[PDB]
Parts: structure tokens; C-alpha cells; sequence
RNA sequence: GCAGAGGUUCUAGCUACACCCUCUAUAAAAAACUAAGGACCACACGA
């Protein structure tokens, strides 16, 4: 009951290296939202950089 | 001119799906588009998803 | 950065607790509070009843003499009531009872591992003297919601829809933490509600083990 | 000649005949689904 | 495989939209298989 379809990369279309396109397949049904906004607000609101 | 007849009746049970038509009581009808997953549903302060 | 710990577990009430997390910065609260709770929500291991079997009722919409209300009725408060198992994956529940009175879950013959949460859990209620009930519960643990039209053999065995769900409403609130002394420090506070058939400690920590292990796809231990 | 109710029915299989009694019709109860046969009638050729 | 019949199954199976092999007057070594019908008037309802 705990397994899962963990994702597997398919195709990461590399656009310039100031651009991408991350995308996975698998995943699970209300996590591709889940993992989207976690990665969007985690690194979008908090990440060591400097400016 | 018949032998005889068979009657059959059958329950089905027809639970609610994308595209059946609900409406209320003041005439405004709809078609349900998606069966939005809980999770994903607008919580207020209290958590009770719409 | 800082790390989350189980400071609190406010078990306020026997069905619902305030679990409570410390150590989180600007955004951490959040998303982290809005990805625990939609893992809960999407995702909880429950042991929800999937198939049960009645001593003498033919099919779902059929009805037995000295019963109160249907056997359609009986399903949907059998899918109400909350079971939780240790052992087994599968298990079998045995209900018999006789005479006037309601038939609550407390009667369920049990097995050594398989308890019910709420024994009050009213099912049917028998009216005649010479009236018994005996069914066979078929219990078994899942994930999310599956109804019974999309699964998988006698003509006596009644499908109800399984509903293994532990959690019904997760309600998370950021507030400043109380650290001894730095700022920008808020505590997250789930106000999760489960039917009682999942410990709130063990549900949070088995729905940040499934976050963590679905960020692995890309990143290493 | 007329047609018989019974659950002889050619060029069928026994999966189909099983919900079906030995009379040719479905037992009562039985969850039947889409395209499943009910009740077993055979026309004269 | 285009005009017919036979075959191991299951009455009958020759492309009938249709499924295998044989030949032009003779019937069997052989497993997956089978069916080609069906209007109008009224009512109510939806957009």
C-alpha cells in the first residue's frame, strides 16, 4: 500500500542554458500539483544566491 | 400468438460522473466538467474543503 | 536552514489531534504545511471495508424481515464505520447478533489484530424477537478512493465502495514560533481529522516519507 | 414450431450460460454487466 | 477461394460483408472458428 509510480525522466528539452523545460511522465494522481507548487514556492521564495 | 414472457429487472446503480446534468432549485443548471480530486478543492481557515 | 521536528502532538480529541512542527523560515511554512496536507489528503494508507457477505440476502437491494432499514442502508453505514489493522493486510469480520437492538460495531467478533475505533458505530437495527443478522466484513488496507464498478463472484457477495481514507479534513495554520532567540521563525500546525483509524505522529511521518521519496526521482540520498 | 426458453444456445460459451440457471434464466441477484446474457431463448431454424 | 461438394467440430458451413484446404464430378490426414431483418402518430422532456 505504500508503493508508488515513482516519475522517470523522459525528455528534458534544453532550451539555452539560460532556459529549460523539466517535465516528468509517471508520478501520481494530485502530486503533479503537490511537487509543482513545493518546487515553484521552495525555490522561488528561498534559495542561496547572490544578487 | 406468444408463449410466454420474462420480465428482468435491473438495478443500476448510476453514481454521479463528468457530464451529468445538476442543477438547483433556482434555474441553475450545469454539467459537472471534472471530479476535482478532494485535495485539490478550496479550503477555508477551518480546512472543510468546498 | 532549519529542520521541522514533532515538537507537539496536541491529541485534543480522540478522532482529531493538533500535531505541531517548530523550526520553519519564510515560504518552508507554507509549502510545507500545503504539501503535507495534499499528501494526507491525496494519499493515506487506510483499512476502509471493501466487500461484505450477508447470511441470507441475496443481493444489494434485496431485504431481510426484522431488519430496521435496507441492506443498501446497512452497506453505506458498514462503509462509515472505521477499522484499523496491525497485521494482516486482509481480514475477515464476522458479525452476528440476535435479538432487539441495534447492531453497533462493538459486537464484531474481532480478531487478535483487527480493533474497531468506534465501537458505537450503529449499522442496522434488529426489530423482531426471532430476528438475526449475520454477515462476513471483508476488510482490507488501501490507498485512496476505488469504487467497486472499477475492480477486478458469487451471486450472495455484495461489493460496497471502498473508501480507505483515514483523513477527512487536514487544516494547517503558519504562526511565529517561540525559539529562544532569533526571528523569522514560524511553527506550522495541522489540525488533521481522521476517522480514527491512523495515529496522527505515524500519518504525518508516512506522508513526508512519500513527499521525500517522490523528490528522489531526481536527487540522490 | 415454436421457441424454447431452455439454456441450450448454440455457438456460446459456458462463461455466459454460468450466470443463467439450468432453466435458462439469470439467477436472481447476480450482477450481470454490458452485453451479458439474461434469459436463454433459441428460435426454431 | 467466386459456378458445387467434402473435411477433423456442432444440423448446416459453397467468400453470404463473412474464416482454412482440395478438384471438376471423387470425400478425408488437420488445430484458431460461425448467423447476413425491423415503420408512422401522439405524449413528455433537454438544448
Amino acid at each position: 500500500v505504500t508503493e508508488f509510480l515513482k516519475p522517470r525522466l523522459v525528455d528534458i528539452e534544453q532550451v539555452s542554458s539560460t532556459h529549460a523545460k523539466v517535465t516528468l511522465e509517471p508520478l501520481e494522481r494530485g502530486f503533479g500539483h503537490t511537487l509543482g507548487n513545493a518546487l515553484r514556492r521552495i525555490l522561488l521564495s528561498s534559495m542561496p544566491g547572490c544578487a | 400468438g406468444v408463449l410466454k414472457i420474462v420480465k428482468v429487472y435491473l438495478a443500476v446503480k448510476r453514481r454521479i460522473q463528468p457530464g451529468d446534468k445538476m442543477a438547483g432549485r433556482h434555474g441553475n443548471k450545469g454539467v459537472i466538467s471534472k471530479i476535482n480530486p478532494i485535495e485539490d478543492m478550496p479550503y477555508d481557515e477551518n480546512g472543510t474543503p468546498v | 536552514f532549519l529542520k521541522p521536528r514533532l515538537v507537539d502532538i496536541e491529541q485534543v480529541s480522540s478522532t482529531h489531534a493538533k500535531v505541531t512542527l517548530e523550526p520553519l523560515e519564510r515560504g518552508f511554512g507554507h509549502t510545507l504545511g500545503n504539501a503535507l496536507r495534499r499528501i494526507l489528503l491525496s494519499s493515506m494508507p487506510g483499512c476502509a471495508v471493501t466487500e461484505v457477505e450477508i447470511d441470507g440476502v441475496l443481493h444489494e437491494y434485496s431485504t431481510k424481515e426484522g431488519v430496521q432499514e435496507d441492506i443498501l442502508e446497512i452497506l453505506l453505514n458498514l462503509k462509515g464505520l472505521a477499522v484499523r489493522v496491525q497485521g494482516k493486510d486482509e481480514v475477515i469480520l464476522t458479525l452476528n447478533k440476535s435479538g432487539i437492538g441495534p447492531v453497533t460495531a462493538a459486537d464484531i467478533t474481532h480478531d487478535g489484530d483487527v480493533e474497531i475505533v468506534k465501537p458505537q458505530h450503529v449499522i442496522c437495527h434488529l426489530t423482531d424477537e426471532n430476528a438475526s443478522i449475520s454477515m462476513r466484513i471483508k476488510v482490507q488496507r488501501g490507498r485512496g478512493y476505488v469504487p467497486a464498478s472499477t475492480r477486478i463472484r458469487p451471486i450472495g457477495r455484495l461489493l460496497v465502495d471502498a473508501c480507505y481514507s483515514p483523513v477527512e479534513r487536514i487544516a494547517y495554520n503558519v504562526e511565529a514560533a517561540r525559539v529562544e532567540q532569533r526571528t523569522d521563525l514560524d511553527k506550522l500546525v495541522i489540525e488533521m481529522e481522521t476517522n480514527g483509524t491512523i495515529d496522527p505522529e505515524e500519518a504525518i511521518r508516512r506522508a513526508a516519507t512519500i513527499l521525500a521519496e517522490q523528490l528522489e526521482a531526481f536527487v540522490d540520498l | 414450431g415454436p421457441e424454447e426458453i431452455t439454456a441450450d444456445i448454440p455457438n456460446v460459451g459456458e462463461a455466459a450460460l454460468s450466470k443463467l440457471d439450468e432453466s435458462g434464466i439469470v439467477y436472481i441477484g447476480a450482477e450481470v454487466t454490458g452485453g451479458d446474457i439474461l434469459v436463454g431463448k433459441v428460435t426454431p431454424k
